């Protein structure tokens, strides 16, 4: 049975906050189609020749 | 659950039901034929 990700207990509480002190610099990468191949297909010659 | 006044018991899991469905949630699967 797949597991769906780790589990993470947030520490909420009313009056504190988790504040950053430092970064990263993330570079990803999304691959998105943009067009196929243009193809044509003579329909007489094909049923035809 | 002390959200400052805020109230989340109709969108949060209901521990009471097997499904762990919120109650909206569970509404919504029954609505569904
Ligand atoms: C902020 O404080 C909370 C509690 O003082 C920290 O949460 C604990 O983290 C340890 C280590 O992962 C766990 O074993 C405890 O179960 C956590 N407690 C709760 C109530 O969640 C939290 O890690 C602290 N945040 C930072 C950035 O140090
Ligand atoms: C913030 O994070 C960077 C890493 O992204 C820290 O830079 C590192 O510092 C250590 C100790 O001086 C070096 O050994 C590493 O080579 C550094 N890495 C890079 C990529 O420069 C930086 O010190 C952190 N700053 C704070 C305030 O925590
Ligand atoms: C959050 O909302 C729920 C439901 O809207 C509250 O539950 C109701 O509580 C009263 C009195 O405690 C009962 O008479 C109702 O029957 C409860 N309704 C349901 C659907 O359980 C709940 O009290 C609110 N507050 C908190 C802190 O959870």
């Amino acid at each position: 049975t797949m597991s769906l990700g780790a589990e993470n207990s947030v520490a909420y509480s009313n009056n504190s906050i988790a504040i950053p002190t430092n970064f990263t610099i993330s570079v990803t990468t999304e691959i998105l189609p943009v067009s196929m191949t243009k193809t044509s297909v003579d329909c007489t010659m094909y049923i035809c020749g | 659950k002390d959200f400052g006044g805020f109230n989340f018991s109709q969108i949060l899991p209901d521990p009471s039901k097997p499904s762990k469905r919120s109650p909206i949630e569970d509404l919504l699967f029954n609505k569904v034929t």
